């Protein structure tokens, strides 16, 4: 079979979102409080984070469907999938090779460790790798890649979302889009759309336990001083 | 709260 | 006549502690985010001035007096003194030669124009400068500059201090080390305590409409989301 | 509240 309008516009609309907020070259890194290799390395991911965020928001407000929510949807959606949508955004940069984040010379090339720095553990660190390699053998392309982290931010299964019942909806609309897309346009993607829909699940666990580990450092006064404003208010409980 | 949230949702 | 041993020791803790808090070299100005000449400069300023305030109160802790005093108090002092210490010890890199602060090359030598990148107006940083020259030319001694600071610290007149009785007290047994420093140790001072006294009531007008212009940029997200989360602590106001 | 004060003030 073939795509509709409907199905093909959404997904113009997702990749030159995914291209008006994503940077191949990262040259806005340099503007970040520089890194340090005590959580040396907090105030440099503390910076990538923060401007992560607003960069999902970017394109968050460019999925179809999304401005229609309610302003508390929107934000319920983004606070609960954001360090999601991060971990799937941060895999454009991820080397196989390597094992890491290479966003620039020895400077902002990320390694586990660094980000031990950042007073995170392997509990987190471990299975995020194993979920970055997963993820990059799926050789996705760029329009199932861009759909996957419009999906991942639609799930209607967040605390704090009200209409659970239209985002459930946009996320059954989105899911189409893909699965019509492997099908027709990915030449070995029979398997795949499960894959990928694995790795949202996958995402939950890590959700979970960055979520934790955050919480403790969120506690300590010495370490949130280095957070953004940004960073604790998506992060952070507020009602 | 969520100041600079709702500000970014434009 | 000649200074006691409680005088001269309260001038020798002052002192150590400003040297232990203050490098004339601002190495850590590197950590900072970079400098950009839409309020470009934010960033950097809330790093310095975030960078400040830890060294005001690494500073406050040592000054005599300061740690008996109530955790209130102590946070009433800084809350509504931080802004006008920060002025104070920035002198300190200030020069008459080409008005600015010389903190390093092109990059981190601030003009007055760098601080309208900031948000702030002349009617602000106009006076500012005025202060800034009128008190390089009272060319005080470390002792004078280091008493200055811990006397202007000490005031009893804080929107928030209770037990302003105390911190009188402490106030005018510094006022007492300065005035009887300027009359036997510096040569000349014979109208200088009145002038030091004076700077002080310039830095209430420059405190005040400081706070006005901060309040305005405070209350728009895209800018306090620049701000460093200890910052928004200090300048914010809470109970 | 004040977290962080508190805590400078160590
Ligand atoms: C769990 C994820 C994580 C959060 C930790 C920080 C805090 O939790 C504080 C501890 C919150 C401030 C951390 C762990 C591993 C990698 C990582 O960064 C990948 C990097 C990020 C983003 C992008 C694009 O958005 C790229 C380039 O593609 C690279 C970040
Ligand atoms: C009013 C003062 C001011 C605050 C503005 C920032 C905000 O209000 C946001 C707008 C708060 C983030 C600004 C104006 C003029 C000069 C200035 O910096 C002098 C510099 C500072 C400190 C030191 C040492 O502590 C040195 C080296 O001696 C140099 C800062």
């Amino acid at each position: 079979h073939m795509l509709s309008d409907e199905q093909m516009q959404i997904i113009n609309s997702l990749v030159e979102a995914h291209h008006k907020t994503y940077d191949d070259s990262y040259s806005d890194f340099v503007r970040f409080r520089p890194p340090v290799r005590r959580l040396s390395m907090l105030p440099h991911l503390a910076d990538l984070v923060s401007y992560s965020i607003q960069k999902v928001i970017g394109f968050a407000k460019m999925i179809p469907g999304f401005r229609d929510l309610t302003a508390e949807d929107q934000i319920a959606l983004l606070k609960s999938s954001a360090i999601e949508i991060i971990m799937l955004r941060s895999n454009q940069s991820f080397s196989l090779e390597d094992m890491s984040w290479s966003c620039g010379g020895p400077d902002f090339k990320y390694c586990i460790n660094d980000v031990t720095k950042a007073g995170h553990t392997l509990e987190l660190l471990e299975p995020l790798v194993k979920f970055q390699v997963g993820l990059k053998k799926l050789k996705l392309h760029e329009e199932e890649h861009v759909l996957l982290m419009a999906i991942c931010l639609l799930s209607p299964d967040r605390p704090g979302v009200q209409d659970h019942v239209r985002i459930e909806a946009l996320q059954d609309r989105l899911c189409d889009v893909l699965q019509a897309y492997i099908r027709i346009q990915h030449p070995g993607g029979r398997l795949l759309y499960a894959k990928m829909i694995q790795k949202l699940a996958d995402l939950r666990s890590l959700n979970e336990e960055h979520s934790k580990q955050y919480r403790s450092l969120s506690f300590q006064p010495e370490h949130s001083m280095q957070l953004t404003p940004l960073v604790l208010e998506v992060f952070g409980s507020e009602v | 709260r969520h100041k600079i949230l709702h500000r970014l949702l434009q």
